[PDB]
RNA sequence: AUACCACACACAAGGGAUCGUUUGGCUCCUGGGACGAGGAAGGGCGCAGCAGAGAGCGAUAUGUGUGGGAGCAGCAGCAAUGACCACACGUCCCCGAAUACAGCAUAGUGCUGGAGUACUCCUUGGAAUUAAGCAUAUGAGUAAAGGAAGGAAAAGAAACUAACGAGGAUUCCCGUAGUAGCGGCGAGUGAACAGGGAACAGUCCAACAGUGUAAUUCUCAAAUGAGAAGUUGUCAAAAGGAAGAAGAUGUGAAUCAGAAAGAAAAGCUGAACGAUACAGGGUGAUAGUCCCGUAGUGUCUUCUUACAUACGGUGAGUAGCUGUGCUCGGUAAUGCACAGUGAAGAGGUGGCAGUGUGCAUCUAAGACUAAAUACAACAGGAGACCGAUAGCAAAGAAGUAGGUUGACCGAAAACAGUGAAAUUGUGUGUGGACCCGAAUGGAUCGGGCCCGUCUUGAAACACGGACCAAGGAGUGCACAUACACUGCAAGUUGAGCAGAGGAAGUCUGUGAGGCGUAGUGAAGACGGAAAGCAGUGUGAGUGCGACCCGAUAGACUUGUGAACUAUA
RNA sequence: UAGGGGCGAAAGACCAAUCGAACAGUCUAGUUGCUGGUUCCCUCCGAAAUGUCUAUCAGGACAGCGCGCACGCAGAGAGAAG
């Protein structure tokens, strides 16, 4: 060892070490596409994905950002006038482990349930939908965006009374 | 340049491959890795790496990065967070801008330089230096502490 | 262009498939064109050459000659035609074999099952032609 | 390095939420009461049929001589936990009374 | 130098390089993952008209049925009264788990054993090597040896994280991170939550079953009886379907002629014609139209999948403690064991030992679970891969010929092409070891010790080298780095993954993280200079076989040997 | 009766032409500061065998002497005169 370098630390001593290559990457992508397509036929009029709640992220670093969670709580579902068995039949996800501890978090998730209920359409048989030429929705349902906001201006008299 | 021939291709026909006839090219003449550092390699360490052989400082057996992560901005850069089209409106306009550093991922404000435009501004952050507070109050602005 | 990915385009694979063929696939190798008149007398465009049929040689040393098929060598893919031969130093004469595709049929040998073979092929066409 | 810039005072701040009160579960139904009664009853019969174990006898003997601190040390070494020892002493005391 | 020795050229010998060719290999991707007491895998022996090896088959050693249809490769004989092929079935000698046996369950019938083990789970457990020595440590919970299962296996629905304004089973990918820490604080080792995605699903037993009648399971009879299990506790409900996928197979356009020349035209020259088909293969030289296909189109056969009852809050030699041994990044104990000791019904946890007390979050000591993930044999498709001293050891009867007492060990050989050099004979010329400089009709003149290599120093009485051909040694990846070149710039980026698209290419989104935009201290705490990020390559350091070849040695096996020789 | 084991009227003798620790196969391409080798042409520049520390003396590292790219630029391996 000669000259000036950051002192080495390269961990290649272990003779039993395995290597993983990724030559299969394009092909496995094509298989995942073809499985989704055929799954989408089996339940034609219905979306492939279920509806999920909006929750707030964990640490001090991510407090100001909202995200999708696992499932609605029994309290959210009941407040919007539904019952658990019905919610499942209509493609809403459920999570009985989660607890509610805020007024705000509850109010927002109730809005999602009422919005979704309003945008639905019901059919007697598959053939009726087929004849009406209904086109099935793809991707996640009503996802959050979390954009950067815009700079508001305020009059000099207000400065004393509200502080942004 | 984007491509160049290698040195190995010029050394064809020359006996020692550039390692010398007397010194040669052997397997490991000095030892393996970064070993020998208190002994025969002491001169390399004392010249380039003097604070290597030591123990130092307070110990916490588990730390959390998310609970301690922060990013800092100076007063001279506050107006720069706004878009250039936005800057050019508030410069002439009668209104006062309300800038929230949390929205750009900044949490602490430092007192470096002078403010870009000498008119009032409202600045929202988690912590301010003493110099920063004095500079903002000098122009008739306001500092608002928030979580 | 080929869009079916189950069929091979390898030179190595196509060649092995040729020379190691057996059964009905071997019979496909012995096909020859019919003359313009016979293609009105019968529906077929090409048939496997058999002994006793009458052929015009259209390429090679024996070009323009006509004659009766004597023998069909399946292992070494060649046909022997009456009166196409070479003479040795001894004066002895040996029939020289011609590759099927260098021949053209002028009259069909209708011995045995030939009439049923032809019927079977004509029906197979119409079945899909008329649909 | 983007670490260790704020003071501990400013890290302790928090956003002003509106809370929801906890739903208390104090009511205990008739059938739940009988269930608990029968379990406590069964625990009596075992003690009546089979009696006390050797260290329980030795412990109770020390309590009669007012050897409180000896009994404490003894029980700690038998059960491991100083909490279990404090509980078992209180149960044994009540049995003797 | 008549004939010996050397060199040059022509011819004949001798050998198999070079160039042209390839029904083989290798690598990546996709499918598949199918054995045995109904005798397997592996071994032996027989069967043909002339038959050794190999292939195929069992004393039925080319039999039966279905779909087709022309010959059986040599010689003699057979064949529309079916040559030959393809699909299924019937027959299937002896040894071998090898069994007329061993262990075990039921009212009874039975089940296990051996083979295979790349990938997955459970045990047991090294040394070479690195530290420039070596003993803790490293290599490594790796190799080796044992047990067991499936097409995957394991895991799995919190006695879970976190301290936020919180989240919410398991597995896998990007990332936190070569970080917090462990360490003769040396060499070296080394995780977790978050944040962005793929795929998504939850449920059972015990505690706790009608008492105006065991209502429950099984057997024989019978059209309504006998008997077995069981009160040390039996018994807690639906048919049902069209979709989805993979194979097999049918059809399938359009050309003739000519001078010269050749063994032969498909070349070349003129005139035509097809295309939703100009992928590729075969024909006596380079073919869209000569043959097999291809684009486009028909049929048929298999496989996969789907509705009912009743419930909660106490599962013990356990959790824990003391001593002890191994283990982990886990540090005054991370996990697992053994011996002593041993709870409560209420207990467990909140990465530093103890005692107290509020607060937050969970419920151990019983069970089941799809999808997203891993990789041999065997089958199919591809390639900036190799081209007979290469590529698998093996392009032919290759794990073969042949060999070890034994465990075990193991080759060569392509075309009836071309036909180099070493080396030999004959003929013709020129010289007496040969090279460089300069010449004659002709004797010759001048200069030169044998190369490669270690070395102060080689012609050496220093070592390697008889001769010719072919093969034969600084390479790949990871991490920091300086330089040259390129885009944008207070910013920058092909993370994974989604949408489009006859597709391992390309285009477009969503969207983390990282480094930079300013530093100082062990830290509490404080704050005031300096263009960067991502690539394409070159020089150079460190770790892996690491420029190529080379020890005496060390360890591990449910591997072998007393045919020579020692002793009873 | 079998390998850190056997067997020996004792020589470290003999255990399949092998014994002061057998054979087969694997870990393993074990390690090497030591010996041998390391494959095309021309052009331009051009060394060292010294100092300090080293379980260091057939080896290293740091400095000194080469070369490449070079921001820039009043200097010099010689004399006088104090």
């Amino acid at each position: 060892m000669r000259g000036n370098q950051m002192l080495p630390n390269n961990h290649f001593n272990k003779g039993s070490m395995k290597f993983k290559n990724w030559f299969n990457q394009p092909m496995r992508a094509l298989k995942r596409k073809e499985v989704r397509e055929q799954k989408s036929k089996i339940c034609y009029p219905n979306p492939l994905k279920k509806l999920r709640p909006v929750v707030r992220c964990c640490s001090m670093r991510y407090n100001k950002k909202v995200r999708l969670g696992r499932g609605f709580t029994k309290m959210e579902i009941e407040k919007a006038g539904m019952d658990i068995k019905y919610a499942i039949s209509v493609g809403i996800a459920v999570d009985l482990r989660r607890k509610n501890k805020n007024e705000e978090g509850l109010e927002e998730n109730v809005k999602r349930l009422m919005d979704y209920k309003n945008k639905l359409k019901f059919f007697t048989t598959v053939r009726e939908a087929r004849d009406n030429k209904i086109e099935q929705y793809k991707g996640e349902i009503m996802k959050p965006v979390n954009i950067i906001p815009e700079v508001k201006g305020i009059k000099v008299e207000e400065i004393a009374t509200i502080y942004g | 340049m984007f491509n160049k021939k290698s040195k190995s291709r010029k050394l064809r026909g020359h006996v020692s491959h550039g390692y010398g006839r007397v010194g040669k090219h052997r397997k490991h003449p000095a030892g393996r890795g970064k070993s020998g550092g208190l002994k025969h390699l002491r001169s390399l360490f004392q010249r380039y790496h003097p604070d290597h052989f030591r123990k130092l400082g307070i110990v916490m057996f588990h730390r959390n990065k998310n609970a301690d992560f922060t990013r800092t901005v100076n007063v001279s850069n506050l107006w720069g967070l706004m878009k250039l089209e936005e800057q050019m409106k508030f410069k002439s306009s009668a209104e006062v801008p309300v800038v929230d550093c949390r929205n750009y991922g900044y949490l602490k404000v430092l007192g470096g330089g002078d403010l870009s435009v000498k008119k009032p501004i409202v600045v929202i952050a988690r912590q301010f230096t003493k110099d920063a507070e004095e500079k903002i109050n000098a122009v008739g602005g306001k500092c608002v502490v928030a979580a | 262009m080929k869009f079916n990915k189950n069929v091979t385009a390898s030179r190595r694979k196509n060649r092995k498939a040729h020379f190691t063929s057996i059964g009905l696939e071997r019979t496909k190798l012995m096909n020859a064109p019919l003359s313009k008149d016979l293609k009105e007398e019968y529906g077929i465009k090409r048939i496997a050459v058999r002994p006793g049929d009458m052929v015009k040689v259209v390429s090679g040393e024996f070009k323009k000659k006509e004659g009766v098929v004597m023998k069909v060598n399946r292992h070494d893919i060649k046909i022997e035609v009456e009166g196409c031969f070479v003479q040795k130093e001894d004066g002895k004469k040996i029939n020289k074999g011609i590759h099927p595709s260098n021949l053209r049929i002028i009259k069909l040998s209708m011995e045995k099952d030939r009439a049923e073979i032809i019927n079977k092929k004509v029906e197979a066409m119409k079945s899909e032609v008329k649909a | 390095m983007k670490i260790n810039k704020l003071n501990n005072a400013s890290k302790a701040l928090s956003y002003p939420v509106k809370k929801l009160a906890k739903t208390e579960k104090a009511p205990l139904t008739e059938k739940q009461q009988r269930s608990k009664e029968l379990k406590k009853f069964a625990m009596s019969i075992a003690r009546e049929v089979g009696g006390l174990a050797p260290y329980e006898l030795r412990a109770t003997e020390l309590l009669r001589r007012d050897e409180d601190k000896r009994c404490k040390k003894f029980m700690k070494k038998r059960l491991g936990s100083l909490k279990m020892a404090k509980k078992k002493i209180e149960l044994l005391a009540e049995e003797m009374r």
